[PDB]
This record gives structure tokens, C-alpha cells and sequence, in this order.
């Protein structure tokens, strides 16, 4: 089986500020990892695909990094637009797609 | 820009059926794989099911093993999921995800997700 | 699909004078007030143009193509839809396409297998070609279209390049003057050595209205055209008349 | 100074009262203008490249490109495509240089099979599913599809004829499912004894190696014919700047002048514009449908009017022509 | 000189100059190793 | 691989003959064949470098011919110092620089 463990669930900052998540996995899925951004009020959206693939249509303030067992994702702006949960899903391990847990983020 | 209609929510009674659809018109939907989420009201999102382009690699998730089935309909551009044998904790939110690849089981992950349509089963 | 037409009457083709017809751009550039010698492919003044007449007079007749030929139509409620080309207008050769049906002009360049007797017959029944096996070339242009229009066309094939050059007219041959403004520039790169036009018939079997057309054919010489201030072409003189 | 040219002119280091005509006085040129048509109709190459799915690399799919414009750089400026080996043309010069027509050949293969997409090069690929002649002018472009072409369960969608009875020809494509020969009995159909199904299947997983992951090849063959080539590359067109002494490339067409907004009402077909003496004095903008004059940057003779050098040394220049205002 | 510049494994000693921001003047001898760059992202050392 | 056979072992002739010695190929080697002379008291000599080049200092009375799988080796004048064993040596094949065996030549 795989399992994947969120070291951030709820994270302040500012509108100037930078921040910085990870998601950790118990075995390495040769970093085939993607990140998806759920606002409560609408559909998620992807922002991640694969290791460090930046999905076109979004801005490039969010980053992705990491390979082997544990990935990070970085804002470095800090848009005052960015209020939604950060998921973190695996996609090579036998279960099919399964997600992590959430990520509140929030300025104060 | 492309648009994710989905139907058939409600409340049932545990141990109903019912049939939930998606229909999807900014894509061409003959070459791309869907799938089925569900995103507890109190907890994270949850891999459902998913088709492939042509109905030939079919998955379902362990928990929901020989309880739910899916359907493809390229002429109309759509698919439907049938709800069987519903319980108490089918009471939660599903989506309706795009996969960027053609498969069921490929390392490319959803593109396209569309607003999740509630169902509630209970007395 | 093809179908036979054995309801023609047999009269010889007619013969009028070209007058003053069938002067064209040489080229892309602009003259005002100027005076030009240009040596080109022209229609001489004053000689045998072949006239043809559709009324049961069905003139569908396969003619050389020359060096280039000067097709005149006095026309109304759009009889004329297209023409084709080639050397052999068979699956051996390449054959090219021009038509306009009730949509759109359509120009085509492929081994037709061309009917004895294609024709256009609402217009939905279109007897041109049985198969087509190699198009090399496709293009959508723009729709082309008491007798009230004159409608004249210079075709030329120069290096591979075949030139349509088309003028409209609202009104024997008319006396007058008119320059042809270049119309089609088309890169085929096929040889062409004959040809025949493409006609369409109202089904009531079938009656044909009132049409006739006029065939030059064109020779190297050399004309002096008169350019106006506005560019526009007034007049012009045959140095060999 | 005017004396000095005067006597480098005249040849003389004396020079008698009078006027002496010496040079001229022409403007030079600062900016350089280049203008080509809008880049529009792009050739479809989103369809060849971004396709979800590619067929198997016995059945190549072959795609004929002409009548549009290629815009090479797109390919050139993507990241993913790691691999990008071209032989006969220099990869750099792939943007000017025009040709007839496109050939773009769709394929998947595994890491030990890449290399042998190359003239010369053999393997079962080159000899019984993709032959590459030796004077071959082209590209070849091939880009990892592990995300994509990977199942856990696996992807046999993709197959490889391993057997024949012979090498295939440069450009050729073997679709035949009959049974291999190899052995002296008939096979009559049947996979038996000494009997082999032709096709084989690439199981391709996630948890493969660099030399064992799906990876989508797309071989760009380039062929120019004697028919008028109609595949151009795009053609950066330089912002349009007026009412100074410039060189401009209209059309492919060289110059050098100020160009100025005219009052002449081209017609439509109308491109160039000649004046009197049959030189060019008007011309239309390929992008924008206007007309503009192009006048010679300012002309002047150059006399000099000078007592005698026994005299006194002092001279005056005049400038034929010209009005006091364009000196 | 066949005989003498070719390995049948296959000789690596000589070298030509594929790829220049401009030609070269009449007898001009170039040995710049700077890595060549076609894009707009500046190379940065890095023969990427 | 390759293989080189000397069709004559060993000839006789006299001072004021004409001699030829062939070497044969398994298969082309692109006139890339050397041709040498070793006597049996002192180091073996170069004759021929490539098809039909003849080495400096060597007298013309040599001359080598023959190209693809063939090759030729011809004395016109047999002087009296010209007893020893000539070899065919080939240098294009994938096996470095292997020798044909010994043809040995004797005045009678
Ligand atoms: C046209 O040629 C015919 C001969 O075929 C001649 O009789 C006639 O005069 C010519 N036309 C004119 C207007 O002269
Ligand atoms: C040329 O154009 C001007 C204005 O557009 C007009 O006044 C004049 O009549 C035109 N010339 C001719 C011969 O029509
Ligand atoms: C080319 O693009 C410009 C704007 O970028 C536009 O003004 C112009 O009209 C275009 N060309 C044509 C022929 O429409």
C-alpha cells in the first residue's frame, strides 16, 4: 500500500509574505505526485501536474518541487485570491488515485 | 473553458438506486478518459471510479467494489454512474474529473474537474 | 454517376468579332497618367471569337486550351458554374476543378474521372467525376457570381502558376472597353492543354434557359495602355493591327 | 573643409577664383525595416505533437503538411521534447529555408530502440517497422510518455513487428498480419511449430527504466519538389517607423528612402506604385492596407565658390537644389 | 586521407563549427567554446 | 570476422624469370591490403603499403594490383636477393591487422 502524511494543515501569513507546503509519502513514486486546489465555493482546480510541470493557465507564482518521497510547493506572492485546501495526490503506486489530506491555508 | 454539467442529486433511503449524469460540450469527449470523486462533507477528496475513452479498462475503488457501476455515452458526449445499495456513508459531495490521458490507469492525473452535486441518503 | 445527352441538334459553332475586349493588368503595379508598352499574351482586336449558344442547343464541346484562353459569358440567373482542365480529363492524368455551386466556389486539383457529359441539376444532383484519387490541392473561395451580366475571364498558365483574372459587367458581343482586374493567383504546377466548361440544367425532363458564351484564344504581342490618374486602364492600342 | 576638397577634387594645391562643383550631399540611413503579411494559417502541428493517443510503430501514422505556415520554433521552445536529432539541415536555418511539403511520421517506442531512429542504423525497428533512408532530410523528435502511455496493469495498445522476410524500404509501412515462415513446413495460418505471430506487443508499465518507458517519436521528413514550395517558415515582420530616410524590405523588395503618408488610392490588387520615369515611388503595407510615398533622402550638388588661394583661403558653400531648411 | 584519419571504431580527433551568431571574417580563426544560443533564455553556462 | 588464404605456398623459378603470388579475401575489404617481406635471418620488411602504393626505397621491379577481395603481388626481374617469405596483411575489418599465412618463394 502507499500512504501520505501532510506535515502543514493550517498554515497564517500575510499578503506580502511567503509560504511553503509539503506532502510526504511512505514509499517514493518516482515523483509522479500532483497538486490540486479546492476552493470552497467552487470545482478544485489543478495548479501541479507530474514532479515540477507548471499547468498552463495558472500563474507562475505557485512552484513545485521535490522527487523521490517527499514534495513541496511554494507561493511566493501570496495573492489575496488564494483561499482553498491544498491536496496532494499520488499517482504510481497499485491504489488507484488516492488523495491525501487537507491543507487549510490562511492570512491573518 | 470547457463545460461540466452534472444531475441526479438528491435525498434516497439507504438501500435505493439512482443514476447520476455528467455531460461535457468544450471537448471532444471520443479520446479522453472521466472519472468519479467524492469529497467527504468533513474530510478530503476521494477517488470514486473513472473510464477510460472506450469502455474496455474499467476500475471501481475497493470500498465501492460490486456496489457501483459506470456508463459512456460518446454519442451524447456524457456518462452515468448507477447507485446501488446505498448506505450511510454515501451521504457525501461527488465530482465529475476530466483525466488528461486516455486510460483509466495512467500516471496523468484529472484536468477538469466540474462543481460537485450533493446527495444525501437518509430517512 | 454520369448520363448520356442524346437530345443535342446539331448546328455548327458561330463566329463574332472581339472588338475591343479582353485587356487585362500585365502585373502588380500602379501607373498614373503613364503611357506603358507591355509585350504579353493578348486577344488582338477585331477577329474570330467562337460563339456558343445553350437553349435544345446543348453546347458542350472540348476545346485546346492554347496559350490561354478568353471566356465571355453573357449570362443571366447564373447558368455558367465552372470549368475543368487538364490533358487527358481521366485517372491517368491530372485534371483541376473550378466549380460554384449554390454554397461556395470550390477549386480542386485531382485525377477525376471525368463524365462525356458532366453537368449541375433546388440545384442537388452534380454529374462531374465518378472518382477522385489523388488531390494534391484544395481551396474555398469566395462565390464568383434581357440578358443583364457580362461576365469575363482570361485564364493563363505561366511556370506552374495558373492566373484568373475576372470582370463583371451589367448590361452580339457589346462594343466597349473594360480592363480585367486580376482575380486568382493559384500555384498548381500541372501541365493543361485543353478543356471544357460546366453547365447546369433546370429540371421541370430537364429545360435549359437562355445562356451564350464566347471563346479567344490568346497570342503573344504587344499593347500600349493608357493608364488614367486614378490608375485605372481607359484605353489601348495594337501595335500589330 | 570645402578648399581642401576643392583640391583634392581638382587635383591642385592652387586653386583659381570660380565655382567648382566637388560632391554631393546625400542622407544617410539609421533604421532598417522589414515587413511580411500577417502570420497567419498556421500548419496543424498541435494535432501532430499534443494527439492524446499514437498509433503503434508498425503502423506509423504518416501526416501531409503544406499550404500553411510552420512555425518551427514552437517545437524548438518546449521544454518535455528532450530529444531533438536532425540530419541534412542545420536546425538553426530550419525557419528561412522553404520547402514543398511536410511529412510527420507518429510512433512510440522503448529506450534500447531510440537510437536506431537514424540513417543508417539497423534493429528490428529499422529493418521491420521504420526504415530511414541514408540521404534523409529531416529531424527526428522523441519526448518521454511515461505519465501518458504507462498503466500498472500495463498498455498493450502498442505493437512492434518483430519477424519478416525481409528489411523494410525507406518510408515503408508494413501492416501485414501474416503468419512468419520460419521454418520449412508451411504455416497455413496457424502460430504452431516454427510459426510466429509477426506483431508483439509492448507491455509498457510506470515502473519501467530510462531504457524501457514509452517515449512518443515524431520524424519530421522534409521534401521540396518543382512544384512552387508552399510550406514557409514565419516571417518576423520589424515595427513600421515613417517620415525619416530608412531602408525597408517591403515584400522582399529592397530600398532606401523616407517614407511618408500618400494620397493615392491604390486598387485593391494593386501592390506597387511607379512613377514617370519607371521607378518606384509608392508602395502598400503588407499588414495594414495603406499607401505610402518613398522619397529619396535629400539630394544636393555641392559647389564651392572660392577666390583665388593667392588671395585668401576663406570660400562658401552652396548647395544646389536644396532649400535652406534641409541642411 | 583515409588511410591515415579513420579508425574503424571510429575516429573523434577532428572538429568543425556547427552553429555561430555571425559569419566569420576572410582568415579568421575561432576557438570559442561559448555555448551557442538560438533562444531567448540566456544560456547561463549550462549547454541545456 | 575475415579470412585470408594464399592460393601458392611455394614457387620456383630463376634469376631472369616472372613471378605472381595472389591473396584472396573472405570478403571486400576496399583495397586496404599491405604487402611484406620477411627474411628469415634478419626483421621482416615492408613492400607494399595500401593497393598499389610502392614504399620509398624499395626497387620498382615490385608491383602490387588488385581491389575488393582479390590482390597481386608480381616480380619482373627476380634479382638473386629476393628469397624470403611474403605476407598479405588486411587492415579494414573489424579483427586489428591479421596476416595471411606465409608464401615462400625459391630460385631454381
Ligand atoms: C472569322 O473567320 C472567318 C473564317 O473562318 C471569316 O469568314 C470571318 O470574316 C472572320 N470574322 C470577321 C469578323 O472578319
Ligand atoms: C478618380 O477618383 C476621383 C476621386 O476618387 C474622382 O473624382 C474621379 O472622377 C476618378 N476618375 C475617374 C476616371 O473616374
Ligand atoms: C494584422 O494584425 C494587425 C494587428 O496585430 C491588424 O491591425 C491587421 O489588420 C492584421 N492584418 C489583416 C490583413 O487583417
Amino acid at each position: 500500500d502507499i500512504q501520505m502524511t501532510q506535515s502543514p494543515s493550517s498554515l497564517s501569513a500575510s499578503v506580502g509574505d511567503r509560504v511553503t507546503i509539503t506532502c510526504r509519502a511512505s514509499q517514493s513514486i518516482s515523483s509522479y505526485l500532483n497538486w490540486f486546489q479546492h476552493k470552497p465555493g467552487k470545482a478544485p482546480k489543478l495548479l501541479i501536474y507530474g514532479a515540477s510541470s507548471l499547468q498552463s493557465g495558472v500563474p507562475s507564482r505557485f512552484s513545485g518541487s521535490g522527487s523521490g518521497t517527499d514534495f513541496t510547493l511554494t507561493i511566493s506572492s501570496l495573492q489575496p485570491e488564494d483561499f482553498a485546501t491544498y491536496y496532494c495526490q499520488q499517482s504510481y503506486s497499485t491504489p488507484p488515485y488516492t488523495f491525501g489530506q487537507g491543507t487549510k491555508l490562511e492570512i491573518k | 473553458e470547457v463545460q461540466l454539467v452534472e444531475s441526479g442529486g438528491g435525498l434516497v433511503q439507504p438501500g435505493r438506486s439512482l443514476r447520476l449524469s455528467c455531460a461535457a460540450s468544450g471537448f471532444t469527449f471520443d479520446d479522453y478518459a472521466m472519472h468519479w470523486v467524492r469529497q467527504a462533507p468533513g474530510k478530503g477528496l476521494e477517488w470514486v471510479s473513472g473510464i477510460s475513452w472506450n469502455s474496455d479498462s474499467i476500475d471501481y475503488a475497493d470500498s465501492v467494489k460490486g456496489r457501483f457501476t459506470i456508463s459512456r455515452d460518446n454519442a451524447k458526449n456524457s456518462l452515468y454512474l448507477q447507485m446501488n445499495s446505498l448506505r450511510a456513508e454515501d451521504t457525501a459531495l461527488y465530482y465529475c474529473a476530466k483525466d488528461r490521458g486516455y486510460e483509466i490507469l495512467t500516471p496523468a492525473s484529472f484536468d477538469y474537474w466540474g462543481q460537485g452535486t450533493l446527495v444525501t441518503v437518509s430517512s | 454517376q454520369c448520363v448520356n445527352l442524346t437530345t443535342r441538334t446539331q448546328l455548327p459553332p458561330a463566329y463574332t468579332n472581339s472588338f475591343t475586349r479582353g485587356v487585362y493588368y500585365p502585373d502588380k503595379v500602379f501607373r498614373s497618367s503613364v503611357l506603358h508598352s507591355t509585350q504579353d499574351l493578348f486577344l488582338p482586336f477585331f477577329s474570330n471569337v467562337t460563339w456558343f449558344h445553350v437553349i435544345k442547343r446543348f453546347d458542350n464541346p472540348v476545346l485546346p486550351f492554347n496559350d490561354g484562353v478568353y471566356f465571355a459569358s453573357i449570362e443571366k440567373s447564373n447558368i455558367i458554374r465552372g470549368w475543368i482542365f487538364g490533358t487527358t480529363l481521366d485517372s491517368k492524368t491530372q485534371s483541376l476543378l473550378i466549380v460554384n455551386n449554390a454554397t461556395n466556389v470550390v477549386i480542386k486539383v485531382c485525377e477525376f474521372q471525368f463524365c462525356n457529359d458532366p453537368f449541375l441539376d433546388m440545384e442537388s444532383e452534380f454529374r462531374v467525376y465518378s472518382s477522385a484519387n489523388n488531390c494534391t490541392f484544395e481551396y474555398v473561395s469566395q462565390p464568383f457570381l434581357n440578358f443583364k451580366n457580362l461576365r469575363e475571364f482570361v485564364f493563363k498558365n505561366i511556370d506552374g502558376y495558373f492566373k484568373i483574372y475576372s470582370k463583371h459587367t451589367p448590361i452580339d458581343l457589346p462594343q466597349g472597353f473594360s480592363a480585367l482586374e486580376p482575380l486568382v493567383d493559384l500555384p498548381i504546377g500541372i501541365n493543361i492543354t485543353r478543356f471544357q466548361t460546366l453547365l447546369a440544367l433546370h429540371r421541370s425532363g430537364w429545360t435549359a434557359g437562355a445562356a451564350a458564351y464566347y471563346v479567344g484564344y490568346l497570342q503573344p504581342r504587344t499593347f500600349l495602355l493608357k493608364y488614367n490618374e486614378n490608375g485605372t486602364i481607359t484605353d489601348a492600342v495594337d501595335c500589330a493591327l | 573643409d570645402p578648399l581642401s576638397e576643392t583640391k583634392c577634387t581638382l587635383k591642385s594645391f592652387t586653386v583659381e577664383k570660380g565655382i567648382y562643383q566637388t560632391s554631393n550631399f546625400r542622407v544617410q540611413p539609421t533604421e532598417s525595416i522589414v515587413r511580411f503579411p500577417n502570420i497567419t494559417n498556421l500548419c496543424p502541428f498541435d494535432e501532430v505533437f499534443n494527439a492524446t493517443r499514437f498509433a503503434s510503430v508498425y503502423a506509423w501514422n504518416r501526416k501531409r503538411i503544406s499550404n500553411c505556415v510552420a512555425d518551427y520554433s514552437v517545437l524548438y521552445n518546449l521544454a518535455p521534447f528532450f530529444t531533438f536529432k536532425c540530419y541534412g539541415v542545420s536546425p538553426t536555418k530550419l525557419n528561412d529555408l522553404c520547402f514543398t511539403n511536410v511529412y510527420a511520421d507518429s510512433f512510440v517506442i522503448r529506450g534500447d530502440e531510440v537510437r536506431q531512429i537514424a540513417p543508417g542504423q539497423t534493429g528490428n525497428i529499422a529493418d521491420y517497422n521504420y526504415k530511414l533512408p541514408d540521404d534523409f532530410t529531416g529531424c527526428v523528435i522523441a519526448w518521454n510518455s511515461n505519465k501518458l502511455d504507462s498503466k500498472v496493469s500495463g498498455n498493450y495498445n502498442y505493437l512492434y513487428r518483430l519477424f519478416r522476410k525481409s528489411n523494410l524500404k525507406p518510408f515503408e509501412r508494413d501492416i501485414s498480419t501474416e503468419i512468419y515462415q520460419a521454418g520449412n513446413k508451411p504455416c497455413n495460418g496457424v502460430a504452431g511449430f516454427n510459426c510466429y505471430f509477426p506483431l508483439r506487443s509492448y507491455s509498457f508499465r510506470p515502473t519501467y527504466g530510462v531504457g524501457h518507458q514509452p517515449y512518443r517519436v515524431v520524424v519530421l521528413s522534409f521534401e521540396l519538389l518543382h512544384a512552387p514550395a508552399t510550406v514557409c517558415g514565419p516571417k518576423k515582420s520589424t515595427n513600421l517607423v515613417k517620415n525619416k530616410c530608412v531602408n525597408f524590405n517591403f515584400n522582399g523588395l529592397k530600398g532606401t528612402g523616407v517614407l511618408t503618408e500618400s494620397n493615392k488610392k491604390f486598387l485593391p490588387f494593386q501592390q506597387f506604385g511607379r512613377d514617370i520615369a519607371d521607378t518606384t515611388d509608392a508602395v502598400r503595407d503588407p499588414q495594414t492596407l495603406e499607401i505610402l510615398d518613398i522619397t529619396p533622402c535629400s539630394f544636393g550638388g555641392v559647389s564651392v565658390i572660392t577666390p583665388g588661394t593667392n588671395t585668401s583661403n576663406q570660400v562658401a558653400v552652396l548647395y544646389q537644389g536644396v532649400n535652406c531648411t534641409e541642411v
